[PDB]
């Protein structure tokens, strides 16, 4: 009738129909021979039974339980459960578990994502491990931050194992997981990118050969993309020299929107900039790294350094009251009115390419609105910069 | 008066079944006939249900306390008649119920309030409990006359001890979470078999006019259980009536692997020892 096309169900429809017919016709053959007598003592030895008994005492004695109630009393039929027994607890102990396990191997994690407005989710794809996992989260959700209100979404082929079911339940409001790859355009629409706002990837740092990791990396853009062109991406990368390929897929756009962090470039240029001064790689790279100030008392250096460990590098907008004015006198006004400092400026020409200045000279003055670097210990204190005058 | 077991059950099936109903309809009942406050009250339960802040930890703290405190009540339940009567403005116990119940019922629906998908939830192993415990003590209060049957489902709600733990942030590691969630399991199992053997026997199987009671204290059951899931096998209790001879069949069926196999894995986990630790 073409109804069982797959593997697994004629398994357990065959199993199922093969136990099944064993079991009644054992049943059927105890009641017939004990209600009936046997021959050679003229039939005066009968045992009133029903069927019900009957398949009750076949299913008692396969499964090695056993009871006292009722048991067969004429020859003919202890022969039957001599015989039977060699057969049937084999049969029973090897079909029970398989049975057992073909059914129930359910896919928990199945399902997909709603969209609620008035919110934004996005989406993360790849090395899904504890410790990247771990990391990840800890730097996305940490409180020092401004007011965060998003939600985050994963995928992978692999089910997540039972360590890792800690962190996606102790953020039960937080985190939201969907079975499936990324590389099926179902799977990709059940995750509802075409509403999202980026897509980070996650790649493996630790790889035997470099060159599979990226490559797969690189397919895994070229799908996303494929499903939707107006995306945003945000991925890593191992050597300098696969990057270039990702310049060349259509839609990407170095000028809007778009981005690509390896670690190759990154690491050695760490290593160079900080060539000419000692340190500077620290200094760089603590920057980048949400923390909270400490106490400590002891008369070590851990307390002078744990003192700038904590701080980071925020942005934002600056007040209209500092265009007409002088990048140090600005730069001191807002140290010593605000115990804040700042690096540089965003960007000042009148023209369709931006272009980012550190450290303006004197030759320049500020524009209405302009963009600003800031460090220090919180976002909210940098937020000060909105407006300065009347306050004192 | 005449028998009234009939009315209880009945109550609680009104509730199960008239819920799928009313969500199929409400999906099915579109014109088509194919940042919101309201997000804000799904967020604040969301977050109050599990470990986010100290009123959420103090309710999953009384929840795990008030699950075992109702399954002790039922123990102290068992030795009574099966269906008899019990003053309401008298007692102490059949108060204690009913504080229990009426906080189950707000930690049922505050659950209810923070789910993404309602028909999925709605048929959750956690929730048919609920729906099965919380009517028959109203009704008894209604009517003054309560009754044994279906009270054994309230010792299923050990199930949710790992979860309830896993909040707290107490339980990290691979070995100790495969080991709590296996013996609550097979505790769950055990005791709720027990209480079903329970409830039919003592109480005649009404296929002949209930005379075919065989007595049983709750105990009983429990040894009658446990013997047979191990094989072992004895003459000393054996069900008599037609329905708990079918329940048992049923439940040699699927069950018996239960116990071959949860048991070592259990005396496995334990006693990895570190013989050679220390200093
Ligand atoms: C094996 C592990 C999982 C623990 C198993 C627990 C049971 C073996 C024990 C624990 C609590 C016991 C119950 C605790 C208290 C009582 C009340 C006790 O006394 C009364 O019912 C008072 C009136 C009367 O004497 O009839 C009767 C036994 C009973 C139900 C006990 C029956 C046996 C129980 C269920
Ligand atoms: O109601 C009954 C049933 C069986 C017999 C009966 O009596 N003698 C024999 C036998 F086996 F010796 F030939 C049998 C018999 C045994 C097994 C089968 Cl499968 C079929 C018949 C009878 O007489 C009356
Ligand atoms: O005189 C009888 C009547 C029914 C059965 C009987 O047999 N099988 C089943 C079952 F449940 F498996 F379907 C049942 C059954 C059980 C409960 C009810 Cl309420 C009604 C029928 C029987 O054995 C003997
Ligand atoms: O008084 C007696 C007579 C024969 C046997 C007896 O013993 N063994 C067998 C067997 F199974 F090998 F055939 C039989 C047997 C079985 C069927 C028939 Cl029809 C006749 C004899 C017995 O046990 C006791
Ligand atoms: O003390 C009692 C216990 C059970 C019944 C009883 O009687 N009939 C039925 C049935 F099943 F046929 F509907 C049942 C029954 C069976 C299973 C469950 Cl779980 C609950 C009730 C009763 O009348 C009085
Ligand atoms: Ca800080
Ligand atoms: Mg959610």
């Amino acid at each position: 009738l073409n109804i069982l096309k797959t593997s697994n169900s004629i398994k357990l429809v065959n199993l199922l129909s093969i136990f099944i017919s064993t079991w009644l016709t054992a049943a059927g053959f105890i009641h017939l021979v004990e209600n009936s007598g046997d021959p050679w003592e003229n039939f005066q030895n009968n045992q009133a039974l029903t069927y019900w008994e009957c398949v009750y005492l076949l299913m008692v004695t396969m499964s090695t339980v056993g009871y006292g109630d009722v048991y067969a009393k004429t020859t003919l039929g202890r022969l039957f459960m001599v015989f039977f027994i060699l057969g049937g607890l084999a049969m029973f102990a090897s079909y029970v578990p398989e049975i057992i396990e073909l059914i129930g191997n359910r896919k928990k994690y199945g399902g997909s994502y709603s969209a609620v407005s008035g919110r934004k989710h996005i989406v993360v794809c790849g090395h899904i491990t504890l410790e990247s996992v771990s990391n990840f989260l800890k730097d996305f959700l940490h409180k020092d931050r401004d007011d965060v209100n998003v939600e985050i979404v994963f995928l992978h082929n692999i089910s997540p194992n039972l360590e890792l079911e800690a962190l996606f339940k102790r953020h039960f409001t937080q985190v939201e997981f969907y079975q499936g790859s990324v590389l099926n355009p179902h799977d990709l629409a059940r995750v509802k990118i075409e509403s999202a706002d980026a897509c980070l990837i996650l790649a493996n740092k630790y790889c035997a050969d470099p060159d599979a990791e990226d490559a797969s990396n690189i397919m895994r853009v070229i799908s996303i993309k494929n499903y939707h062109p107006k995306i945003r991406i945000i991925t890593q990368m191992l050597q300098y020299h696969n990057k270039a390929h990702l310049l060349n897929i259509p839609s990407w756009n170095w000028k809007e929107g778009d981005d690509a962090i390896c670690l190759a470039e990154l690491k050695l240029g760490f290593i160079a900039q900080s060539c000419l001064a000692q340190g500077l790689s620290t200094m760089l790279a603590n920057l980048f790294s949400m923390r909270s100030f400490i106490k400590i008392e002891e008369d070590t250096w851990q307390k002078y350094y744990l003192e700038g460990v904590s701080n980071e590098m925020y942005t934002e907008y600056l007040s209209s009251a500092f265009v007409g004015l002088s990048f140090p006198t600005v730069c001191e006004l807002c140290f010593v009115k605000l115990k804040l400092l700042m690096i540089a400026i965003e960007y000042k020409s009148a023209n369709r390419e931006s272009r980012i200045l550190i450290n303006p000279g004197n030759h320049l003055k500020i524009q209405e609105g302009t963009l600003g670097f800031f460090i220090a210990s919180d976002a909210k204190e940098v937020k000060r910069a909105f407006f300065y005058c009347k306050a004192c | 008066g005449q028998r009234m077991w009939w009315a209880f059950l009945a109550s609680s099936m009104v509730t199960f079944f008239g819920g799928l109903f009313i969500i199929l309809l409400w999906r099915t009942l579109k014109y088509l006939w194919t940042v919101g406050w309201m997000t804000s009250v799904k967020d604040w339960a969301g977050v109050m249900i599990s470990a986010q802040t100290l009123t959420g930890r103090v309710l999953v703290v009384l929840v795990f306390a008030l699950s075992i405190g109702a399954l002790v009540i039922y123990f102290i339940d068992s030795s009574n008649p099966i269906e008899s009567c019990q003053n309401f403005y008298k007692d102490f116990t059949l108060q204690i119920d009913m504080a229990f119940n009426v906080f189950f019922l707000l930690y049922f629906g505050l659950r209810f309030i923070a789910a993404n998908d309602k028909l999925w939830f709605w048929l959750e192993v956690n929730s048919v409990v609920d729906f099965f415990t919380v009517p028959p003590v109203f009704v008894s209060v209604y009517l003054n006359r309560s009754w044994l049957g279906l009270r054994f489902l309230r010792a299923l709600r050990l199930i949710q001890f790992s979860e309830i733990l896993q909040f707290l942030n107490i339980l990290k590691t691979s070995n100790s979470i495969k080991l709590v969630n296996l013996l609550s399991i097979f505790i769950s199992t055990w005791l709720t078999a027990a209480g079903f053997i329970h409830l039919v026997e003592n109480s005649g199987d009404p296929w002949e006019n209930f005379q075919n009671n065989q007595a049983l204290t709750y105990w009983e059951c429990v040894y009658l259980l446990m013997v047979t899931m191990s094989t072992v096998g004895y003459g000393d209790v054996y069900a008599k009536t037609t329905l708990g001879r079918l329940f048992m069949v049923f439940f040699i069926l699927g069950g018996l692997a239960m116990f071959a196999s949860y048991v070592p894995e259990i005396i496995e986990l334990i006693g990895n020892r570190k013989k050679y630790g220390g200093s």
